[PDB]
């Protein structure tokens, strides 16, 4: 029996303006002997509601606990645990999650790789990868669109943070997204969205093409007339 | 210190200046020089405020419509002040961006379901709200 | 008592050149009561340079068993088994491991993308990335050259094998390496080693360099209308 507890994400709390907390329950064999609760660091109650998920194929049960609380008690850093009881523990399992301090604020940088010259050879799809640096703390969200249209969170994936050798405390992540030979070809656009904290408007966006990125050639027209006008 | 700007436009990034030389020692054979420094961006599509827009290969710089005065100047006449309008000549298009302005943009982010549009900062850093 | 007795990774073959197993018992009171002896199919006795580790702050200590074995009869199918005598334990504990097999094999394809424009107009630091897809199993080794020598492993970072979404039982994997601008701008050459066991030669390379990416047609014209 293994007890997962996901803090609130900064996306969470963009999107939604509500402070939840989670602490997922899996290996469990019977859903009508589970509790999940949360208690404060002096033992205030915390209204918790619990939801029993369908049957897993390892005859495995998992419970989802969300609860509604104030973004201070999360931002504050106060220290919260999950408790979770079960009749074939003899001892309930304990989490701590919270918050570090002491960590600054930094501007991420984002920059996008158009795909390799030998890849398109063989007509089977394309990569573009978006590089995304320079920032602190590690929770970002980066989505993918196609002019304008969301696109499906299967067709891309993203990889945890990890500290960045040469700098520490900045950190950075990519996402991948495949996309057909002709559709790139043709000469379709894709955008690249990434929310973080550390942004004066809190979201940046970059587009790039078949035009822009590591072109063939650079095809320019220039007219200069009235070259002799009035200008006094 | 020998050259007087006349035009410092941003969109088109164009500048216009004007020297006259001292050349031998005639008064009345002394050149009349003209420079024009024009930068042209190669990576800016054709509507700046639309990422979507195909790319901008073709740029055209009419000298007439710079090199412009288009606000009214005060002029004494002993008995009032007037305003005055300094041409009658007076939609452009910007090619590349202003330091001294902000450009955003609407998109829409998916989480959960919910769509939620959000300001953008088509710029990397420009200004802050 | 606990024994683990793991089999070495892709990887430690690659980088030691020599299979060594590791039959390490942690959670001991007395190590002077220790013994570690491998044992092939026929059972006979494993020259094993048993080592002691240092003290736990838990009172436990661990001891560590080095072998040494010929690699042409891992991949054979046999199995390597170390036993474990010690005085609190009434009965050895054995531990049978071997190579598992009927692995689907695949071909991983290297590619190499050159630095960022944008990132190079900084003047502050240079990326290159080095992408291996489509491969099966999760075993990859991955280093990085200049000029025909090693670079230390803390200027460089690599990522655990992913699954892939959209092709069943094929796995990606990335590493990014730091350069400054400056170097970059001067001239020198790159090279990413991918190590698999599904290649036929278990080794390529590939090679970036400054000049990659340069156009090749600038076709400009100008028109001088003085009207
Ligand atoms: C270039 O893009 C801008 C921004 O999309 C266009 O102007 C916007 O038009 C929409 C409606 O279509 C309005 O909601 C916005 O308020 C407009 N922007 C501003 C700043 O007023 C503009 O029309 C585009 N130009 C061309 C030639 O397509
Ligand atoms: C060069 O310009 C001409 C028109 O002046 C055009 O026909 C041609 O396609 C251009 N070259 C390239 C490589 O685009």
């Amino acid at each position: 029996i293994r007890v997962f507890a996901i803090p609130p994400s900064f996306a969470s709390i963009f999107l939604t303006k509500s402070t939840k907390l989670t602490c997922l329950v899996t290996d469990l064999t019977t859903y009508d002997s589970v509790t999940i609760s949360w208690t404060r660091q002096n033992g205030e109650a915390v209204k918790t509601h619990t939801n029993i998920s369908e049957s897993h194929p390892n005859a495995t049960f998992s419970a989802v606990g969300e609860a509604s609380i104030c973004e201070d008690d999360w931002n504050s850093g106060e220290r919260f645990t999950c408790t979770v009881t079960h009749t074939d523990l003899p001892s309930p399992l304990k989490q701590t999650i919270s918050r570090p301090k002491g960590v600054a604020l930094h501007r991420p940088d984002v920059y996008l790789l158009p795909p390799a010259r030998e890849q398109l050879n063989l007509r089977e799809s394309a990569t573009i990868t978006c590089l995304v640096t320079g920032f602190s703390p590690a929770d970002v969200f980066v989505q993918w669109m196609q002019r304008g249209q969301p696109l499906s969170p299967e067709k891309y994936v993203t990889s945890a943070p990890m500290p960045e050798p040469q700098a520490p405390g900045r950190y950075f992540a990519h996402s991948i997204l495949t996309v057909s030979e002709e559709e790139w070809n043709t000469g379709e656009t894709y955008t690249c969205v990434v929310a973080h904290e550390a942004l004066p408007n809190r979201v940046t966006e970059r587009t790039v093409d078949k035009s822009t990125g590591k072109p063939t050639l650079y095809n320019v027209s220039l007219v200069m007339s009235d070259t002799a006008g009035t200008c006094y | 210190d020998e050259r007087i700007v006349l035009v410092d436009n941003k969109c088109k990034c164009a500048r216009i200046t004007s020297r006259i030389i001292r050349s031998s020692e005639d008064p009345n054979e002394d050149i009349v020089e003209r420079n024009i420094r024009i930068i042209v961006p190669l990576n800016n599509r054709e509507n700046i405020s639309d990422p979507t827009s195909p790319l901008r290969t073709r740029f055209v710089y009419h000298l007439s419509d710079l090199c412009k005065k288009c606000d009214p100047t005060e002029v004494e006449l002993d008995n009032q002040i007037v305003t005055a309008t300094q041409s009658n000549i007076c939609t452009e298009t910007c090619y590349t961006y202003d330091r001294n302005k902000c450009y955003t943009a609407v998109v829409p982010l998916v989480y959960g379901g919910e769509t939620k549009m959000v300001e953008t900062a088509l710029t990397p850093d420009a200004c802050y709200p």
